[PDB]
């Protein structure tokens, strides 16, 4: 046990947790396996041959890297489970899986059978008590505190803008599109192909997701940085060398504004959250202008709200009063969420009875966690 | 000259034809276009009687209160109707419910006694899982064998954002001692015009076979039955949404080309991109 | 007269379209007085045009139609044969062809059937046409409909600085005759109507037809998308809203804690 549990968020290339009653997740770490490639000539050295956490992010080419969640969704269950084994950890946890009523994040729009699959690990294997499972957005409710919203939380690996009212969103008023900085760096990469660099290895290309992470900017202009050329803000490397820019670095960011060019049947993130106001009702939205939740690592753009509102002014219709709530820990803010629900004693039906929820199965993964 | 007698036609096309709720409005509306009140009611009186008749149209006496609707099992064509629980023969208006005398009538009541509890359960089930989803037990021991008559009625009509739905199914546990029959019908009839044409009609008719035991069993088994049917192509329906998106847009109108990326019209305007070489 | 023009409107906006000319014989068997102007405010289905001097399927629209003679734009004459052979610009009517074909191409592309026909003409510094795509309910899938693509492109073609206007006004009939097994006897459907304008500086590697195929196309994929999703989840929410599957004795219960927990964070707030 009756004690801090842990709040675990997802994410399809960086997963978080933290224990409860902090505001901030105390262990975030990527999603992702590392394990070497050379023959163990010195005996005694570097030995175990999978790395997670400060070795992976240590022994950078030194390993082999393999992400088990992808879109949002686990496939390489084991990894994930070996990841899980990490948070466990003395390095992390220190406890075992009997201890706390713990909690964990899923976004929706998903079968049933993930979650029902990691029911089954967290309970047949792992013998804890209570693990309660939620959406991503109440999470953020808690944080920015209004009841009426609009949440938008640009995952790892994901993108969903959901209306909500009171913590009570519509069961329709979805939208949702698997996508993040990913394949913008992917295709960036391919920028850089064809203009003679190419990234082809795992952490060769985490470094270009550094860069992602480190100078891609949002502009307003149509085609001004198009018809023009940037002249290479030179950067330079871990290893110590050569980092060009190119014209194109606004290009692979500036690509999820119109992402169907790629040959996608997406809907682009300015329309994405059009179609979400468009599924609710008609006072609410005047209400959801002035309610407006931004989440994830991947609005941390240099213009990325401006060009969006401008989409927004030329698509959403008049009478809006756009308020964008965009603060700094937008991805702790769902952990600070999840934590303020950890922080409820009130959370009798939610939390898990352990025996008689594996008694019941299915209709208990229906009815318990949500 | 127009012969009048053709708008008889028409103005009963238009009756028969209308979703509900888009009914009495625009039934005005055609006696605006007609002026005239009995030419209307030259076939309107049969049009009122054969579509509330086959609409479900709600309808409740003050003595019951069950919210009965509007069929063949309770008309007399009178406009007096008769209760399909405590058959009372009253008389009933059609463009509003203005119902007067009821009057207890006789018939073999046996079957009346078997819908009791059948329409006891499944309007128990309607009613605490189906919003406006309300029914009515018609009975009727016709040629030997007694019938169960379920009729339901479920609609929300506020088109204030220009929108109507209404779903009706009448289902008959045609009694046949020893093995009655599951006999059934659907009827969906939704209607949207803010912008947009929509107009949902959609149905499922099955029959299937069991022998009688009880009436509890029976009851349950029917409704059952019926309610699994009913939540499964409720399903089947959801998942033929999930089949328009992907197949009949794409099988009609796809969204991406024969590269499935971009469409550079320049390149239509000229080049020739290889249009002999095969 | 009005008052009954009124209500053929609010008529024909809840008639089922499918007896578009039965039910315009029964608006004129009832109101003949008002047979004037019918088709102009009464949206019409698409009309089969065969060629036969030159042996070519082309459409059958309003402007192309002269009196009661349709041009054919591979012939560009005007069948029933007559010499009021009233054609606009030759050159545009060249363009046009390339035009057409352009779509006929983009039709076998997003459609793959079909006539496409987009019917022009040459007013003073600008003109307009019609957008024609008839694809019906192919006989391959029993989910039928009958596709009709009528768009107005309107070009307040400019001058000084190479410079245009558009504006395209839209339509897109299509029913869902799908009377599949898991489907029943499923049947929805209808057509929209919205606007758009443009105020290019017009160059010549895009022409006025490449900006209609790229805005008639933006255009066609904003309609697809609110169909299915405000219509087609609209009409799910009619059906969960109204007959639901959903047993009660739990939702009180449960969102009354949810309510604790906003008071909860009430209490805190
Ligand atoms: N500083 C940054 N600049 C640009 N993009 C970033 C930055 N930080 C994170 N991102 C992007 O945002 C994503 C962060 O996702 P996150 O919200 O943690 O995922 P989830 O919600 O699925 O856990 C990553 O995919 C990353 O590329």
């Amino acid at each position: 046990i009756a004690n801090q549990p842990v709040v675990i968020d997802n994410g399809s290339g960086v997963i978080k947790a933290g224990f409860a009653g902090d505001q901030i997740p105390k262990y975030c770490f990527p999603n992702y396996v590392g394990r070497p490639k050379h023959v163990r000539v010195m005996a005694g050295a570097l030995e175990g041959d999978i790395f997670i956490g400060p070795k992976a992010e240590e022994h950078r080419g030194l390993l082999s890297i393999r992400y088990p969640m992808e879109h949002g969704i686990v496939k390489d269950w084991n990894d994930m489970e070996r990841i899980w084994q990490y948070v466990y950890s003395k390095d992390q946890l220190q406890t075992f899986s009997e201890e706390h009523p713990v909690l964990l994040t899923e976004a929706p729009l998903n079968p049933r059978k993930n979650r029902e699959r990691a029911a089954e690990v967290f309970f047949e294997t792992f013998n804890v008590p209570a693990l309660f499972i939620s959406m991503q957005a109440v999470l953020s409710l808690y944080a920015t505190g209004r009841t009426t919203g609009v949440v938008l939380d640009s995952g790892d690996g994901v993108t969903h803008a959901v209306p909500i009212y009171e913590g009570f969103a519509m069961p329709h008023s979805i939208m949702r599109i698997d996508i993040a900085g990913r394949d913008v760096s992917r295709f960036l990469r391919l920028y850089l192909r064809k203009e003679g660099y190419d990234f082809h290895s795992s952490s060769e290309f985490e470094i270009v997701k550094a860069i992602k992470e480190r100078a891609c900017y949002l502009s307003i202009n149509p085609q001004k940085d198009e018809t023009l050329e940037t002249e290479k803000a030179q950067y330079y490397l871990p290893d110590g060398s050569t980092i060009e820019i190119g014209p194109s670095r606004f290009r692979a960011p500036e690509l999820l504004f119109r992402p169907d060019l790629i040959g996608e049947e997406s809907e682009g993130i300015h329309e994405v959250l059009v179609f979400a106001i468009q599924k609710s009702d008609m006072d609410l939205r005047r209400t959801l202008f002035s309610n407006i939740v931004l989440s994830g690592g991947s609005t941390l753009f240099k213009g990325f709200g401006d060009r969006l509102l401008s989409e927004v002014k030329k698509l959403a219709p008049k009478d809006v009063k756009i308020r964008i709530s965009a603060p700094q820990e937008r991805l702790y803010s769902t952990w600070i969420g999840g934590s303020i629900l950890a922080s409820l004693d009130t959370f009798k039906k939610m939390w898990v009875s352990k025996k008689e929820y594996e008694e019941d199965g299915a209709r208990s993964i229906h009815r318990k966690t949500f | 000259r127009v012969s009048d007698e053709e708008k008889v036609r028409i103005a009963a096309k238009f009756i028969t034809h209308a979703p509900p709720g888009e009914f009495n409005e625009v039934f005005n509306d055609v006696r605006l276009l007609l002026n005239n009140d009995n030419l209307l009611r030259e076939g309107a009186a049969h049009a009122f009687a054969q579509y509330n008749m086959d609409q479900f149209t709600p309808v409740k006496i003050e003595g019951y209160e069950d919210q009965v609707l509007i069929t063949e099992h309770g008309d007399l064509g009178n406009s007096r109707f008769l209760d399909p629980r405590n058959k009372i023969s009253f008389k009933f208006d059609h463009l509003r419910k203005e119902a007067s005398d009821p009057q207890p009538e006789e018939v073999d009541g046996s079957l009346k006694s078997w819908r009791e509890s059948c329409d006891s359960a499944l309007r128990a089930y309607v009613k605490d899982h189906y919003s406006n989803g309300f029914c009515t037990v018609y009975a009727k021991n016709i040629d030997g064998q007694q019938t169960i008559i379920a009729c339901i009625e479920s609609h929300q009509f506020q088109p204030k954002n220009f929108w109507n739905g209404r779903w009706r199914s009448e289902w008959k546990f045609t009694i046949t001692p020893p093995t009655a029959q599951v006999v059934g019908v659907l009827k969906i009839q939704v209607h949207y015009y803010e912008d947009g044409n929509v107009q949902l009609v959609s149905h499922k008719d099955v029959q299937d076979s069991v022998t009688v035991s009880n009436e509890a069993q029976t009851a349950k088994e029917f409704i059952k039955i019926i309610e699994h049917a009913e939540n499964e192509y409720q399903t089947a329906i959801s998942e033929n949404y999930q089949t328009m998106s992907d197949t009949t847009f794409k099988a009609l109108r796809r969204q991406l080309p024969v590269t499935r990326t971009k469409i550079d019209w320049n390149k239509i305007l000229s080049y020739k991109i290889g249009k002999e070489m095969q | 007269s009005d008052q009954q023009l009124d209500c053929a409107l609010d008529l024909m906006r809840r008639l089922p379209p499918q007896q578009i000319e039965k039910n315009l014989s029964d608006l004129i068997d009832l109101v003949p007085s008002l047979c004037e102007d019918l088709l102009s405010s009464v949206d019409q289905p698409l009309k089969i045009a065969r060629d036969k001097v030159v042996g070519k399927d082309y459409l059958l629209c309003d402007y192309n139609r002269d009196g009661d003679s349709y041009r054919s734009p591979w012939s560009n004459k005007y069948d029933p044969p007559l010499e009021d052979g009233a054609m606009p610009s030759a050159r545009l009517r060249k363009l046009e062809v390339e035009a057409n074909n352009a779509f006929d191409q983009y039709r076998d592309l997003y459609f793959e059937g079909g006539v496409s026909s987009v019917y022009l003409w040459d007013l003073d510094h600008g003109f307009a046409g019609v957008i024609l795509i008839k694809k019906a309910g192919d006989g391959s899938k029993k989910i039928k409909g009958c596709w009709d693509s009528i768009h107005v492109v309107e070009v307040q073609e400019k001058s000084s600085g190479r410079t245009a206007h558009y504006k395209l006004t839209s339509t897109v009939m299509l029913w869902l005759q799908t009377n599949k097994s898991g489907s029943g006897t499923m049947n929805l459907g209808g057509s929209l109507t919205r606007q758009m304008e443009k105020d290019e500086t017009v160059s010549d590697c895009s022409p006025h037809i490449a900006n209609i195929g790229r805005l008639v196309e933006d255009m066609e994929n904003k309609i697809r998308s609110t169909l299915n999703e405000i219509y087609f989840g609209k009409t799910k929410d009619i059906v969960n809203g109204l007959r639901s599957v959903q047993t009660f004795a739990d939702k009180s219960k449960q969102e009354a804690l949810k309510n604790d927990l906003v008071e909860a964070l009430k209490r805190k707030q």
